[PDB]
This record gives C-alpha cells, sequence and structure tokens, in this order.
C-alpha cells in the first residue's frame, strides 16, 4: 500500500507538471484585438401555459420547430413553437421524474427519474396515439440524464457513480463505464458522436470513449460539486458550472483549465448552461429567478433575461441557431429572439 | 385497422335510409371522418365532414337539409341518415379517415364501401386526359389543372394523388402535393406548379394498372377530378 | 485494497502518457472558429424583421 | 380568419387537450400527501403495514380522504440533491424505537436526535408539521428493571419506572423545535393492538388542513 | 364654497372607483384565482363599483346647483343607489358565510367539485334579492324632494330597516363567533390576533350601517334636516371605500397577483 501510494502521488506530481509545462499563454492575453458584442436585448415572443408544477427539463427538435417538456404533474407534452399550439400530452406512470430526450431522426422519446427505470415511447403508431417501447431497467440509483445516439442505441447516467450504453432492441447493457465517485450529475455527446464526458459530485468530470468504455481524461478545479456540462460547437472543448457561483472552460489538448466565469453580485448556483452557433454567446440559468449571457472569448461582459419568478432549471437553443427557451419552477415557458 | 359499412340496397322514391360504418383496431375518438360519394361510371364527389369531439359539421352545397352525419364514441359507429331520395342518388359511399396535427397524413385509411341504388363559388380540377396506353419498363408522367392557386401563405398546397385498381377501394399515393405515402414504393413522384401539377410514375409493373385521381383540400368544398386511366 | 491501488496506478499511469501542445493553440484555434462563422450567428446579427418566424 | 381549414383543425385539437390537462389536474390536488421518514430498525415496517427498488408509494381511503404515503428509505444518497423535490408535502411522519435507548452502533438514542433536529429546522419545510411515533414501548418497559436511564442521560434525576422515563423522552424531542411559532409536532405512544393509528394521523391531518385555511385568509 | 365641497366629493368618488377597478383587473388577468372565495370578491368589488360612477356625480349638482331634473331621473337615481346597497351588504354576508363553512367541516369543504354554474346560481341569486327588497315598495310610490314617498308611513320604514340590517349582523356576529370557538379548541397570541380581527371586521360593519336607519326611523316617527342627517347619508357610503381594503386585500392569492402587476 505504502509503494503503490507514493507511486500514485509520484504520477500525479508527473500529470501536474506535464499540465504546467506548456502554460505560456492565457486568454485574456491575446483576446484583447476583438470588439465587444455590445449591450444585448431579447424579447419574449411566445409563451407557452399549461403545465401546473415545476418544471425540470426540456429538449429542442431537430427540424427547429418542435419541443418536449417533463413536469413533476406526471406529463410529458409536444409543443408547436411557431403557433404555441399542442400535439401530444403524454402521461407517465411515476411522476417523479428529471430527465427527458428527443430522438434525432424524430420518432422517439425517452424518461426517467426517482425510479430507477428509464422509458422509451414511439410517436408514429398505425392506432393514432403514443405507446411505451421500451424499458430499459439495471440501475440503482436515481437517474440524472438520457441522450439517444441514433434509434438503437441509448446513454444513460445514474446516482450508483456509473455509466451506461444501452441496445434498445436487446434490452441488456453493452459496455458499463464506472470510476466516478459521487452521483454523476450530466452528460453531453459529442457532435461527431464518438466520445462524451460526464461531471459528478465529487467536483470532477471525466471523458469518455464509446465503444470500449476506457476513461481518457479527468479534469478537476472546481470547488464544489458540478451541475451542468455542454460541449462547444466543434465538439473539441466544453464548459462547465457548479454550486459555487463559478463557470469553467476547458479544452481537451490542452488538458488544463483555460477560462472562468464569475462576478461579485452573484452568490447562487448555477443549474444549466449552453452555448450557441459562432461559440460567441454562453447562455447560463441561475437561482436568482434568471438567466445570464456571456461573451465567450472576453468574460467581462453580460446580457440579462429576466421575467421569470422563480428558479430558472433548464434552457435550450435551436439547431439553427434562431431561438433560445428557457423554463423554470413556476410552469411557464418562454421564447427569446 | 378495419372499417366495415353497412345499409345499402333498393330503395323507392322518397323514403330514407341510414347507413352505417363500424371501426376496429384503432383510437376511433381522436380521427375525424369523411364520407365520400361514386357514382356508377363517374368520378368521386366529397359528401360529409364531422370532426372530433362532433364540435364541426360540413355537408356538400346538393344535399344540406337532407342527410344528416353523427357519430357514438363508446361503441366506434358512424352514421349517416338520408331522407327524401331521387333518381340521382344511386352511387356507393365510402368512409374515409383522417387526422390532423403538424406533420400527419390524412386520407390514409379508406373503407369497403356500400352500395345504395334508388329505381357556385368552387374551385374545378380538371383531368386533362382519359385513357393512356403504356408497356411495362418504361415510365409515364400523368397531369391535372386547376383553377385558382393552391399554394399557401404559410408553404403549404393542398394536392392529393390517389390510385383505385379495378375492382378494390382506392389508397393514398402522395398527399399534400409532394410527399410520399405509407407503404407506396419509392418510384412515385410528384410535383407542379401553380393551377398545373404532375405526377410520375417510373418502371411500370404489373397490377400497376386503373384510374388515378386528384383532389384538392384548400378550402370546402371538396373537389375531385374527372378521372384519368391507365392501362 | 491492493487491487484499488493498482487500478489507481494504472489509470494514471495512462493519463500520463497523453500527448500535448501549447495552449496558446488551443487559444488561436478558438480564435478562428469564433471569427470564421459569426457571420451566420443570428443571435449577435439581428435578421431583418420580414424574414423572422418569430417577429 | 388568414387561416387554412387544417390549421382550423389543428387549433381544436390543441383546445382538447388543454381541456384535459386542466381537468385532471383539478382532480389531482384533493389528496393528502404524507412523507415517511425513520433510522435504521426504526420499526417503522409496522406502521407501514398497520396502515392498511427506489421510491414506493401507497395508497389508501379513510374517512372519505385518499392518503399517498411515499417510503423512501431504500434511496443510498445524500438528500440534499433529492430532498427538495417533496417540498409541497403537507406532513412528515417519523418513527423511532423507545427500546433502544441502550444500545451501541455511538448510541442509537443520541444518532435519532441528530437526524430528528435535521429534518425538523430545514429551510424546505418551515411550514409543514411533524407527526412522531413512539415504537416498541413494552420491550421498553421490560428493560428498565434493569438498567436506568442514566446509561444514556446521565444527568437525569428521577424515577426507573415507565411513565416517568417516557414523558421525559417525549420531551426532549419535543425540545427540539425551534419553530414554534409556525409549525407543531404531535406525538402518540404506538399501540400495536388495534386501529388507533389511523384514527391519531386523521386528526392531526385536519388540524393541519383547518390551520392552513385560516392562516390563508389572512385571519 | 360650494367648489372645494364638489372637489373632495369628486375625489372620494375617484378613490371609489379606482379602487374597485383594480379588483376587477387583478381577477380578470391571472387564471389561478377560480376559487369561490375569489368568485365572491369580484361579486362584491363589481358591485361597489358603480356608486363611485353613477351615484355621487349625479347627487352633486342635485342639491349644489340645480334641480332641473323632474321625476324621470329622480326615479331612477333613486333605484339605482338603493340597488347598489343592498347587493353589497348581501355580498358581505355570503362571504362570511363561505368562510364560516371552511373551517366547520374542511374534509367535506375540500372534495367537492362543482365549479362554473352554481356559483353563477348563486350570485344571480344576490342581485335578485337585493332588487326584490327595494324595487316593487319604491316605484309603486304616489304622494312623492327627491325622495322616496312611503317616508310618510315610518313603520314601512321599520320592516324595511328591520329586515335589511337586523339580520346581517346578527348572522355576521354568529359566523365569527363560530369561527372563533372552533380554533380556540404561544397560543395566546394567536387566540388575541384572532379575536382582535374578528372585532374589527364585524366593528366596522355595524359602526358605518347602523346611525342613519336609527336616525331616519326614530325621526319620521314624530317630526314629520340639520347637518346630523346629511352626516349619517353621506356615513352609509363611506363603506365601499373600506370593503376593498379588508376582503380583498388580506387574502394571500389576491395579494400575490397584485404583486405580479
Ligand atoms: N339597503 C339600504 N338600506 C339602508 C336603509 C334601510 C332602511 C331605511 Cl328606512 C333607510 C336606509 S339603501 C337605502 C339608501 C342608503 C343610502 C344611499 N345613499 C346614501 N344613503
Amino acid at each position: 500500500l505504502d509503494q503503490l501510494r507514493q507511486e500514485a502521488e509520484q504520477l500525479k506530481n508527473q500529470i501536474r507538471d506535464a499540465r504546467k509545462a506548456c502554460a505560456d499563454a492565457t486568454l485574456s492575453q491575446i483576446t484583447n484585438n476583438i470588439d465587444p458584442v455590445g449591450r444585448i436585448q431579447m424579447r419574449t415572443r411566445r409563451t407557452l401555459r399549461g403545465h401546473l408544477a415545476k418544471i425540470y427539463a426540456m429538449h429542442w427538435g431537430t427540424d427547429s420547430r418542435l419541443l418536449v417538456s417533463a413536469s413533476q404533474d406526471g406529463k410529458l407534452i409536444i409543443w408547436d413553437s411557431y403557433t404555441t399550439n399542442k400535439v401530444h400530452a403524454i402521461p407517465l406512470r411515476s411522476s417523479w421524474v428529471m430527465t427527458c430526450a428527443y430522438a434525432p431522426s424524430g420518432n422517439y422519446v425517452a424518461c426517467g427519474g426517482l425510479d430507477n427505470i428509464c422509458s422509451i415511447y414511439n410517436l408514429k403508431t398505425r392506432e393514432g396515439n403514443v405507446r411505451v417501447s421500451r424499458e430499459l431497467a439495471g440501475h440503482t440509483g436515481y437517474l440524472s440524464c438520457c441522450r439517444f445516439l441514433d434509434d438503437n442505441q441509448i446513454v444513460t447516467s445514474s446516482g450508483d457513480t456509473t455509466c451506461a450504453l444501452w441496445d434498445i432492441e436487446t434490452g441488456q447493457q453493452t459496455t458499463t463505464f464506472t470510476g466516478h465517485t459521487g452521483d454523476v450529475m450530466s452528460l453531453s455527446l459529442a457532435p461527431d458522436t464518438r466520445l462524451f464526458v460526464s461531471g459528478a459530485c465529487d467536483a470532477s468530470a471525466k471523458l469518455w470513449d464509446v465503444r470500449e468504455g476506457m476513461c481518457r481524461q479527468t479534469f478537476t478545479g472546481h470547488e464544489s460539486d458540478i451541475n451542468a456540462i455542454c460541449f462547444f460547437p466543434n465538439g473539441n472543448a466544453f464548459a462547465t458550472g457548479s454550486d459555487d457561483a463559478t463557470c469553467r472552460l476547458f479544452d481537451l489538448r490542452a488538458d488544463q483549465e483555460l477560462m472562468t466565469y464569475s462576478h461579485d453580485n452573484i452568490i447562487c448556483g448555477i443549474t444549466s448552461v449552453s452555448f450557441s452557433k459562432s461559440g460567441r454567446l454562453l447562455l447560463a440559468g441561475y437561482d436568482d429567478f434568471n438567466c445570464n449571457v456571456w461573451d465567450a472569448l472576453k468574460a467581462d461582459r453580460a446580457g440579462v433575461l429576466a421575467g421569470h419568478d422563480n428558479r430558472v432549471s433548464c434552457l435550450g437553443v435551436t439547431d439553427d441557431g434562431m431561438a433560445v427557451a428557457t423554463g423554470s419552477w413556476d410552469s411557464f415557458l418562454k421564447i427569446w429572439n | 385497422v378495419q372499417l366495415v359499412e353497412s345499409g345499402g340496397g333498393l330503395v323507392q322514391p322518397g323514403g330514407s335510409r341510414k347507413l352505417s360504418c363500424s371501426a376496429s383496431g384503432f383510437a376511433f375518438s381522436s380521427f375525424g371522418m369523411h364520407w365520400v360519394r361514386q357514382a356508377p361510371e363517374k368520378g368521386l364527389e366529397w359528401v360529409a365532414y364531422i370532426s372530433s369531439g362532433s364540435g364541426t359539421i360540413y355537408y356538400a352545397d346538393t344535399v344540406k337539409g337532407r342527410f344528416t352525419i353523427s357519430r357514438d364514441d363508446p361503441k366506434n359507429t358512424l352514421f349517416l341518415q338520408m331522407t327524401s331520395l331521387r333518381s340521382e342518388d344511386t352511387a356507393m359511399y365510402y368512409c374515409v379517415r383522417s387526422i390532423y396535427y403538424y406533420g400527419s397524413s390524412p386520407f390514409d385509411f379508406w373503407g369497403q364501401g356500400t352500395t345504395l341504388t334508388v329505381s357556385s363559388a368552387d374551385i374545378v380540377m380538371t383531368q386533362a386526359t382519359s385513357s393512356v396506353p403504356v408497356t411495362p419498363g418504361e415510365s409515364v408522367s400523368i397531369s391535372c389543372r386547376s383553377s385558382k392557386s393552391l399554394l399557401h401563405s404559410n408553404g403549404n398546397t393542398y394536392l392529393y394523388w390517389f390510385l383505385q385498381r379495378p375492382g378494390q377501394s382506392p389508397q393514398l399515393l402522395i398527399y399534400r402535393m409532394s410527399n410520399l405515402a405509407s407503404g407506396v414504393p419509392d418510384r412515385f413522384s410528384g410535383s407542379g406548379s401553380g393551377t398545373a401539377f404532375t405526377l410520375t410514375i417510373s418502371r411500370l409493373e404489373a397490377e400497376d394498372v386503373g384510374v388515378y385521381y386528384c383532389m384538392q383540400h384548400l378550402e370546402y368544398p371538396l373537389t375531385f377530378g374527372a378521372g384519368t386511366k391507365l392501362e | 485494497s491492493i487491487a484499488q491501488a493498482r487500478k489507481l496506478v494504472e489509470q494514471l499511469k495512462m493519463e500520463a502518457n497523453i500527448d500535448r501542445i501549447k495552449v496558446s493553440k488551443a487559444a488561436a484555434d478558438l480564435m478562428a472558429y469564433c471569427e470564421a462563422h459569426a457571420k451566420e450567428d443570428p443571435l449577435l446579427t439581428p435578421v431583418p424583421a420580414s424574414e423572422n418566424p418569430f417577429r | 380568419c388568414t387561416l387554412s381549414a387544417e390549421d382550423k383543425a389543428a387549433v381544436e385539437r390543441s383546445k382538447m387537450i388543454d381541456r384535459n390537462l386542466r381537468e385532471d389536474g383539478e382532480k389531482a390536488a384533493r389528496e393528502v400527501k404524507l412523507l415517511l421518514l425513520g433510522a435504521g430498525e426504526s420499526g417503522k415496517s409496522t406502521i407501514v403495514k398497520q396502515m392498511k427498488t427506489g421510491i414506493v408509494e401507497t395508497h389508501f381511503t379513510f374517512k372519505d380522504l385518499h392518503f399517498k404515503m411515499f417510503d423512501v428509505g431504500a434511496q443510498r444518497s445524500e438528500r440534499k440533491k433529492w430532498i427538495h423535490c417533496f417540498e409541497g408535502v403537507t406532513a412528515i411522519i417519523f418513527c423511532v424505537a423507545l427500546s433502544d435507548y441502550d444500545l451501541v452502533l455511538m448510541n442509537r438514542m443520541h444518532e435519532s436526535m441528530k437526524l430528528f433536529d435535521s429534518i425538523c429546522n430545514n429551510k424546505w419545510f418551515t411550514d409543514t408539521s411533524i407527526i412522531l411515533f413512539l415504537n416498541k414501548k413494552d420491550l421498553f418497559e421490560e428493560k428498565i428493571k434493569k438498567s436506568p436511564l442514566t446509561i444514556c442521560y446521565p444527568e437525569y434525576a428521577g424515577s426507573n419506572t415507565y411513565e416517568e422515563a417516557a414523558a421525559y423522552i417525549q420531551c426532549q424531542f419535543e425540545d427540539l423545535n425551534k419553530r414554534k411559532d409556525t409549525k407543531e409536532i404531535y406525538t402518540h405512544f404506538t399501540c400495536s393492538t388495534d386501529t388507533k393509528n389511523v384514527q391519531f394521523v386523521f386528526d392531526a391531518v385536519t388540524d393541519v388542513i383547518i390551520k392552513n385555511n385560516l392562516k390563508d385568509c389572512g385571519l | 364654497t360650494r367648489v372645494t365641497l364638489a372637489f373632495f366629493m369628486s375625489l372620494v368618488a375617484f378613490a371609489i372607483m379606482l379602487g374597485n377597478a383594480l379588483v376587477i383587473l387583478a381577477f380578470v388577468v391571472d387564471k389561478n384565482l377560480r376559487h369561490r372565495s375569489s368568485y365572491f370578491f369580484l361579486n362584491l368589488a363589481i358591485s361597489d363599483f358603480f356608486v363611485g360612477v353613477i351615484s355621487i356625480p349625479l347627487y352633486i349638482p342635485h342639491t349644489l346647483f340645480e334641480w332641473d331634473f323632474g321625476k324621470e331621473i329622480c326615479v331612477f337615481w333613486l333605484t339605482t343607489d338603493y340597488l347598489l346597497c343592498t347587493a353589497s351588504v348581501y355580498n358581505i354576508v355570503l362571504i362570511s358565510y363561505d368562510r364560516y363553512l371552511s373551517v366547520s367541516n374542511a374534509v367535506s369543504y375540500r372534495t367537492q367539485h362543482t365549479g362554473v354554474l352554481k356559483i353563477v346560481t348563486l350570485m344571480v341569486a344576490v342581485w335578485v334579492l337585493a332588487f326584490l327588497v327595494n324595487g316593487p315598495m319604491i316605484l309603486v310610490s304616489e304622494s312623492w324632494e327627491c325622495e322616496p314617498g312611503f317616508f310618510s308611513e315610518w313603520y314601512i320604514l321599520a320592516i324595511t330597516s328591520f329586515l335589511e340590517f337586523v339580520i346581517p349582523v346578527i348572522l355576521v356576529a354568529y359566523f365569527n363567533m363560530n369561527i372563533y370557538w372552533s380554533l380556540w379548541k404561544v397560543e395566546l397570541l394567536r387566540a388575541r390576533r384572532l379575536a382582535k380581527s374578528l372585532a374589527i371586521l364585524l366593528g366596522v360593519f355595524a359602526v358605518c350601517w347602523a346611525p342613519y336607519s336609527l336616525f331616519t326611523i326614530v325621526l319620521s316617527f314624530y317630526s314629520s334636516k340639520s347637518v346630523w342627517y346629511r352626516i349619517a347619508f353621506w356615513l352609509q357610503w363611506f363603506n365601499s371605500f373600506v370593503n376593498p381594503l379588508l376582503y380583498p386585500l388580506c387574502h394571500k392569492r389576491f395579494q400575490k397577483a397584485f404583486l405580479k402587476i
């Protein structure tokens, strides 16, 4: 034990020295050659009503016109974001839900929560209705989020400190990703769909390879547990939000931290993050009941989106980049442009 | 999916009848329903439309005050109550299905129909030809003409192409003027510009012979074409 | 505990042998991607109201 | 209007969906929700049974009221990530055991008091009253004839009799409330013979309902 | 001299109309306020809105400038102002009865479903009764200053005063005492606060509604008018200024709705 721990310490010293070896320049010294974007103002264009309890997640379609939301009513709702119509309303067998997803082809939806099961629903039948195609079981802690890869492969992360890759038609797992110590909070797929990232309650993130299962890299730096994560549009960076009122931008190739987003006037945690196409705006929810907009390259600017009366718990951006949607703990979804 | 009708037969002048349709195998109470008519030797003619939740009813122009349409959800049954008949009402009747929301495919399943025999600001659609002789292995094109623009401000275009093989009920080929139906081979297509439209078929096969129709759904009433014959 | 220590040590060994480059290279690449596509971002450059689907 | 016919059919569909959502939302707000909590070997299996993986939910009816009680003992994670979603519940049932006043795990009773203090002063439950159940009193009555309470309460200087011990213990539970102006605490000595338990819970719920009504009207 | 008095009178009317317009706006903006209590609060606000628009302006010149108006305006004015005053009182009694059933029997009050038609029926019954207690007995006056003619017989004033003032006071007092007894069985602070609030409500109502009815029935007995009659006549209308301040503004759903605006 003593020799193994000493060698582990030596290896950690090697890793820290390798990370600190190539740190020659930082963003703040070379981003001073760009004009600031200026004041950014957005206006509520539509308002979607109908949920009754708090709202916990949502996900855009790939045609940038259809939308799905989940609340603790025990209801999953599909919206037309152009004319504020309702297309489908799906009832649940367990109302303690925390996540949802929207299949990339547009055929299926998924949900889960405090019951240790992920349910998969088929939207296009010959009988007019929506039915439960599949029930994936096998975890022992609650589910955090789930994201489709295609019509036949799904990825889940739980509070067991484990992630899993599932083959839908068979119903059994294919590979399990272990190595975390605390609860896993969220994950984000790569645009080219070969890797992903995962953040945990132990204040650390890890990069996973889908088809073999070996963790490639790990990242630390936050002072407390991690709450949200996403990829940069080119699939070569990522941004994390935590419970100590700070956001951070990491790059895979540099294998260390790049930049931080914090302000003195904020004392609450971050509940979700997202990006925009050119990677020039970073949108982040908070507990102050409102959302902020940061300039990614400079991190000394902001726009504000206010109009909710409780914690902003989810937000999202389309594939064509022409709208933003937010949902909060007071049952209303809002669309901004 | 199964729609079975009853009520047809022979009726003396005057009199009345009640035709019924029975569904089995799908969520009946989410689909709007239509009654459509076909003359013994002529084309098709829309008759009546009833909505979901029984909120809306539409009749044809030559039936108002004579025909009445009704539905019942607990037993999944459709009724047409029809009175004061005349010699111009000897035909066959089909019951058809549709469902409207963003991206759906109306007019997908057609019943089998039943026979009944007794002893204007509308839009006009014209089937230009009457009959075309062709040989298998080639490609064919058919066209029909309109009397008004069918494109709408939101981008849609409400033209429908249907097929009818000998001795059978029709089926949907192309809905909303460009989109392919469910279960139809990937060798049909259609296009067209304002008031003039063209369907095309490639590599004609056997059992691909019969009468083709084009319909519009821009506003009520619904008007069918004359009917093309391909042989 | 010996197995756990071996797993930690071998994982550290695998992660230590990872190719690295200059951080300024990553900063330059982010610069390039942010500036090359900024002409297509509707949330930075307001689109004319006529072709807007959300007025 | 500037719409087609298909779009009007879509609008009808949306209105029907809205009507159904509102009906279900009216229906699902007339039932009493209870959250059940305890410690290890707290004797709450009897509490579950006598009252007519992941979360386990049970339903019953009594005197024309519909009770849903949620048991969440099988979750093995930190409560900070999970407890906020029970914020709107009507009451909390809490189970403890009297017979374990001297056992060692340091003491069972001490850790039970720390748990009670932890969930009695939390910020999500500042307005929700608490029902308390005292279990396994018979073995406690048999054990006191051999060991005094001083083994766990060195400062206790009363009789080694059942009634004084029970009243004492109830007092150091009911002492832990720091919000006496907002929420009350009800107690009961668990009788495992008949259906008095459901009657006690029913009375406590009725009081909670009445006082909430009066609070809302500014009265 | 008349100018300042008319100025103040108009100021009071404007305050009343604004005070009830706020409540009507709050009800119509929000959709979560479809409880029985909110329906009744809307009814009270509607009934007390029109007094500040109709009755007071027409009354201004009637006693300040000129009676060029004749009977065709007098009958309208008397019927409208008697109807509105009576409707407001019956709305108060209805709100009190609802609040009593809230705590008398809570289980049966939580699990009832009716939500549209019976409530509208109750409001229509309120208005029908409020007309029928005055209309028939004021229209048929024949010997009739722009005042009702049945002042010539004081026992008609006695029956009208009794049926419209005595019974509501008894009902409000009975319901409030039952609320106190239901609750009472820092406890002392709760008991004293509840007693103080119920006493305030009942006292304000009785003070505003007793003096003009009593002074009118005692004066018409033998003395078939000093400033005291005018101060009592104006004291009846001062209630409609206070009614929005106590019931709508003490509730919490309405308070949140107001804060959202
Ligand atoms: N419901 C009513 N009752 C009060 C009343 C009852 C009986 C008699 Cl005899 C006199 C007064 S309205 C009568 C007019 C009161 C008013 C309107 N404007 C200024 N004062």
